[PDB]
């Protein structure tokens, strides 16, 4: 019962970066996309 | 960002495309920065799980590192420890939650817009004034009048307290104002509670006795100094106390291993070391075959816990079990009585004495001798009422 | 690797979109395989009416085949109604239900009193 | 349920942010619901 | 046991590399790019045409 | 302790009477260079002008000067 | 999709057979891969239940404490170093 | 040491998207050959770059 | 903040105000003292995101200014404040929601009390496991009875399982090598380690130098978008080259001593 | 004079709200082991109040909201259980 991966790999801090890239993804995913003008 | 442009990155075809592509620049910017990310990741797990495999316990304790006591089981076992004297468990107890209190923000919004009404004084939002208005005569009994009394001195029992104590904030009693917010940063809160001494309650806080800095007097660097030592060393051992359950809760060997106590003895083999790393990996960590099968323990336990005589005891002579000595209303009616239990005698009985002391609206501290609790609240109103017919 | 706001939110958001969508696709599938008798009339009144408690009797008066309710005013009666139930409930938390404190709390709370086999195995059953 | 000192910081926290007829009808569980809330956040 | 971690490790993170921030997909894709505009303003410093 | 320790002497020693390159043949199967015995070389992608400047900044701080 | 509502009482049979998916007891014996050995029959049935209940807490809480144990250890009355004894434990 | 001094990441990605673009949709100088190109000064701004493009998408 | 799940986060611990046995242990114990408080403050389990917060908070703040469907609102209504009651109070046959902890999840996690806790800097025992282990494989050996059970054997048993060993972390330090995030990690630590190397280099020369007889273009742009193979000399895979074969040039002889002794 | 409990701080919730906030009739006979006429009176008040915030006749025009006439019977409690909390400090030895 004790996911010590899964709980290392969902860390906060490691949340925190998903969350940076993600967001970092999306805006340069979106930019490059509204660029068609 | 705006590199990729000089004379230093001609040759790469891709990169002759990026210097057109400010999008491309930025998408090759983030790729590495999350390309290297992924590195440190992979990284990081292999440091993480590769020293699993080459952990290796002791096959005599099964990684204990302490055994049940050879005699007793004193002088040869532990030394006990602090929370076994279990005369001391409520005075220990009512330190730390004494201590904790000034660290616990749970009501904290609440002592916040308590602050913000003692420091504006000049408040509105009123809206509906409430009427709150039966105090009706110091006559009469019962304990309705007693309790509706006693909630209507509210206003004025609060005043005393304000200027008595004053508020928390303004005492430094509690944590102050807003210095250790959720949703901030892990980091801001711990720049905050690094500043100054917000770390320490003020009992320990070297900022409030360096004033008596001259001869020591009241020993500012022999009582609180040492307070606070022990203080750190209690909340140090219990974060190792801590990593060791983190580790037996996922079947890993302890990393910290303490001393043995007063019902064990280090291991004969080891010593205390229990476990340890080695050049050759663990077969049992490889493969899975790390813990036994239930069965197979269930066998052994029950092999060793009945053991059977294969000589008669009439041919061997034998009319005694094993032993030395040999020759030779109350515990089946009722059964034992208890031993740890004892001590709580008086408070017991002056519990059953004074049925009053069941009252709901009564709260003593908590304690089992004179000092501290029942036997306190007992003996301040047995004072009370003494010191009131001379006044 | 999700939506941006948060992960501490859309990773339990995803956990219960697949369980209501698996329950969602259980559904409708017996629903087809196994399609509803009268019973979509008989369990879905009665042991549902059960479980709706007091308080609300007025806004089911009053809203269905007795009167109209809009569609914030009737939003604004059912949080009406949920209020007094909570408040209701808070209550009987507390101080009880319709019944004195040595009931509300020394045997409830405390639980004494074992639940009642003789009498309703046999004065019901 | 029992709450945890963390999960009461959360439920004085809950209180204290929410917020921010003729009287024969009117339920006899009349009370100020926020202060009763909060009065059960605490003790 | 060994072996997964590593793949669930590359996938989370093949999920925000690649899956959102760069695609890449086949067949006809013309009236999405205006690379080609840089790719034909380099075609003399790219192999003799053939 | 001590018989351990004169084996890995031993050995040492052994490492130490071999000393440099004399006495071996050049081996056509080993050159001196894994470059040479793999086949790896620079390609269109990852080289660029500016790798001249810092490939001549490593190679003489390999060689030992310094230059650059 | 389809709409051919065939009736048979031996699909409850069958539904009772695939206690192999809540187990994975067959999987060794069918593929060479033991999955009994990571697969968690509890969380399995949690899901099962939160699936029919519609109540996805059932399986959220179980999945949550399986992946955040740490914050699971016991922080409250367990403050600076309580140990007692192997002998007063006894 | 093979395995060490293999490309990384960025290196493969550049791999793969630069064999895309010069190399296989680089196939497009046969198109704009038998349509028409003039190559050499179609780098800069010829200003027959937009107009071979809009015949590319017109066909 | 950014460094936070990493290695590198131990070294900003301290550059912390003064925070107050070698005074490094102090200073550690001062600063697990520091990670035990705040965890005290009872407000790591706070998220604003919690279904409990939503309960109350987003259900007054959201209605703002602005079977069937009715006993499926009342429903919907009712177990809301079930929820509620069970997030207050003693109520009974409700199951709370949980959520996810995203602050000072594990205060006790990134400390390091291992040099305090084992009376180090102050001032157990390993080695039992190999012998244990090589005791094993003398003890069981397996026996080779298909050659007739030789005379050496435990010589043979622990030839194999040092090969095992050996040979298990080498293909372990490879197959992490194989992943092209991890020679990324790889570049990015030589890269720093060369500038670090060089600013010692400067520093130590520039010493020994005048004590005798007594921008990201350069600044890792181009070495780390380039291929490695093209800027690093041929001098340096030489040089580690003959370091290895020089190292590793009596193992036949070493290994034919040892098996051919007693 | 050291620290000890209070009939006078009135710890039970019971009490304090079957005192303030919950008024309320209980028709039942006892199994196991107030003033009526001030707690119709306050009973009347809160339903007085309570229909005034339904009606939005409040200068705040929501049915509920935050009061600030903070309760003194709730802050002196909160202040008098820190108090003691903080105060078992002088309970030593
Ligand atoms: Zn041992
Ligand atoms: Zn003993």
């Amino acid at each position: 019962e004790s996911w010590d991966f899964l709980g290392w790999l969902l860390a906060p801090g490691r949340l925190e970066f998903y969350e940076k890239a993600a967001c970092v993804a999306i805006a340069l995913r979106v930019l490059g996309i509204v660029i068609a003008i | 960002m705006g590199q990729f442009y000089s004379r230093e990155f001609d040759g790469d075809p891709y990169v002759d495309l990026m210097r057109s592509l400010p999008e491309r620049e930025l998408v090759w910017w983030a790729q590495k920065v999350i390309w290297l990310a992924e590195g440190f990741t992979f990284v990081d797990h292999f440091a993480r799980t590769y020293p699993r495999l080459l952990q290796h316990k002791c096959q005599r304790c099964k990684g204990a590192g302490v055994m049940t006591c050879p005699a007793c089981l004193c002088r040869v076992c532990g030394t006990a420890c602090a929370w076994d004297a279990e005369s001391e468990w409520m005075e220990r107890w009512g330190e730390w939650e004494s201590r904790l209190a000034y660290y616990d923000k749970a009501t904290g919004p609440l002592m916040d817009e308590w602050y913000e009404d003692v420091l504006n004084a000049g408040n509105l939002e009123e809206d509906t004034p409430p009427v709150e208005d039966d105090p009706p005569g110091p006559e009469v009994t019962g304990r309705w009048a007693e309790h509706d009394r006693a909630l209507h001195k509210d206003k004025k029992r609060m005043a005393a307290l304000m200027r008595r104590w004053g508020h928390p904030y303004d005492a430094d009693a509690n944590l102050g104002y807003q210095i250790v917010d959720p949703t901030a940063s892990m980091g801001e809160n711990v720049w905050n509670m690094a500043q100054v001494y917000n770390s320490l309650p003020p009992e320990l806080n070297p900022l409030r006795t360096q004033h008596l800095a001259d001869r020591g007097g009241g020993n500012t660097q022999a009582a609180v100094e040492a307070a606070r030592s022990a203080f750190d060393a209690q909340v140090v051992m219990e974060a190792a106390l801590l990593q060791n359950l983190e580790a037996a809760a996922q079947d890993l060997p302890k990393p910290h291993r303490l001393p043995p106590t007063a019902g064990t003895v280090a291991c004969n083999e080891c010593g205390g070391a229990a476990w340890g790393y080695s050049f050759f990996p663990n077969t049992a960590v490889m493969f899975g075959l790390e813990r036994p099968f239930w069965g197979d323990t269930l066998a052994r336990l029950s092999k060793y816990w009945n053991p059977t005589q294969v000589a008669d005891p009439a041919r061997t002579g034998q009319l005694l079990p094993y032993g030395e000595g040999g020759l030779r209303a109350l515990e089946a009616v009722v059964g034992k009585a208890p031993a740890t239990t004892g001590r709580y005698r008086r408070d017991l009985e002056l519990l059953l004495a004074h049925p009053e002391l069941r009252d709901g609206a009564l709260r003593v501290p908590g304690g089992w001798g004179p000092e501290g609790g029942l036997q306190t609240y007992l003996r301040g109103q047995q004072e009370e009422q003494a010191r009131m017919q001379r006044r | 690797d999700l939506p941006e706001p948060r992960l501490a939110a859309v990773m339990p958001d995803a956990v219960y979109a697949l369980v209501q969508g698996t329950h969602k696709l259980g559904e409708y599938a017996h629903d087809l395989v196994f399609p509803p008798t009268p019973e979509d009339l008989r369990k879905l009144e009665q042991q549902v009416n059960a479980t709706i408690p007091r308080e609300f009797d007025r806004v089911r008066q009053r809203y269905a085949e007795g009167k109209i309710a809009n569609d914030e005013q009737l939003s604004s009666e059912l949080e009406d109604a949920s209020f007094n139930w909570y408040r209701r409930q808070l209550r009987t938390s507390v101080v009880g239900a319709t019944d004195e404190e040595l009931e509300d709390v020394a045997v409830r709370k405390l639980r004494l009193e074992p639940p009642a086999l003789q009498a309703s195995l046999q004065e019901r059953a | 349920n029992r709450n945890s000192r963390g999960q009461v910081a959360e439920q004085v926290r809950a209180i204290l942010d929410q917020y921010d007829a003729k009287t024969e009808d009117m339920v006899d569980d009349a009370f100020t619901t926020e202060v009763v809330e909060e009065a059960m956040a605490l003790f | 046991r060994y072996t997964v971690p590593f793949m669930v490790i590359s996938g989370l993170f093949w999920m925000i590399h690649t899956w959102i921030l760069d695609p890449l997909p086949n067949k006809f894709r013309r009236q999405e790019f205006i690379r080609y505009r840089r790719e034909m303003l380099h075609v003399a410093s790219k192999l003799n045409f053939r | 302790a001590a018989v351990a320790a004169g084996w890995h002497l031993a050995s040492f020693a052994l490492n130490l009477a071999f000393w440099g390159v004399e006495g071996m043949p050049p081996d056509r199967y080993w050159p001196t260079s894994p470059r040479i015995r793999l086949q790896i070389r620079p390609g269109r992608y990852g080289n660029m002008d500016g790798g001249q400047r810092v490939y001549m900044d490593y190679l003489a701080r390999s060689e030992g000067v310094p230059l650059n | 999709e389809v709409l051919l509502g065939q009736q048979e009482a031996a699909k409850n049979v069958a539904k009772q057979l695939d206690e192999g998916v809540t187990y994975m007891d067959w999987t060794y014996r069918s593929t060479g891969v033991d999955l009994s050995a990571v697969w968690d029959p509890e969380l399995w049935i949690r899901f099962r239940e939160a699936v029919a209940q519609n109540e996805p807490a059932i399986f959220w809480n179980k999945l949550l404490d399986r992946v955040q144990y740490k914050e699971n250890l016991p922080q409250a009355g367990l403050v600076g170093d309580m140990r007692i004894s192997y002998a007063k434990f006894l | 040491f093979s395995t060490i001094t293999q490309p990384d990441t960025d290196l493969i990605a550049r791999q793969e998207k630069g064999t895309l673009f010069w190399d296989i949709w680089a196939d497009f100088l046969v198109t704009a050959a038998d349509y028409y190109n003039v190559n050499v000064a179609a780098l800069s701004t010829i200003k027959a770059e937009q107009n071979s493009l809009i015949e590319n998408i017109s066909n | 903040n950014n460094t936070q799940t990493n290695a590198f986060n131990q070294n900003l611990w301290w550059l912390l105000p003064n925070l107050t046995i070698p005074t490094a242990s102090k200073n550690q114990i001062a600063l697990i003292r520091l990670n035990w408080a705040l965890n005290k403050t009872n407000i790591n389990t706070f998220t604003d995101y919690s279904k409990r917060n939503n309960l109350w908070t987003t259900q007054k703040l959201r209605n703002q200014s602005k079977l069937n469907i009715f006993s499926k609102k009342i429903i919907s209504k009712v177990k809301q404040k079930k929820q509620k009651l069970n997030y207050m109070t003693s109520y009974l046959n409700v199951q709370s929601e949980h959520n996810v902890k995203i602050f000072h999840n594990s205060w006790w996690t990134h400390l390091n009390i291992k040099n305090l806790v084992n009376n180090q800097d102050m001032v157990f025992n390993s080695e039992f496991i190999n012998s244990a282990i090589i005791k094993s494989i003398n003890n069981k050996t397996l026996v080779e009875n298909y050659v007739y059970s030789p005379s050496s054997e435990k010589e043979t048993m622990q030839l194999l399982l040092m090969s095992s060993s050996i040979l298990l972390h080498l293909c372990a330090i490879i197959s992490l090598v194989s992943i092209s995030q991890v020679r990324c990690f790889v570049k990015f630590h030589l890269i720093l380690l060369y500038k670090l190397s060089n600013v010692y280099n400067a520093i130590l020369n520039q010493l020994s130098n005048k004590l005798q007889k007594n921008w990201i273009a350069y600044g890792f742009l181009v070495e780390w978008s380039s291929d490695f193979i093209t800027i690093i000399p041929e001098n340096v895979d030489i040089y580690i080259w003959n370091v290895f074969s020089k190292i590793y040039r009596t193992i036949p002889l070493s290994f034919i001593s040892t098996t051919l002794g007693p | 004079t050291s620290l000890r409990g209070s009939k006078q701080f009135l710890n039970s919730l019971t009490i304090l709200f079957k005192h303030q906030k919950m008024f309320k009739k209980k028709t039942l006979k006892a199994h196991k082991w107030p003033e009526e006429s001030s707690l119709s009176t306050r009973l009347h008040i809160q339903k007085k109040r309570k229909a005034k915030k339904q009606r939005l006749e409040t200068r705040r025009q929501k049915k509920r909201t935050r009061f600030f006439p903070r309760p003194v019977w709730l802050r002196s409690r909160m202040f008098l259980n820190f108090l003691t909390e903080r105060n078992k400090y002088y309970l030593n030895s």
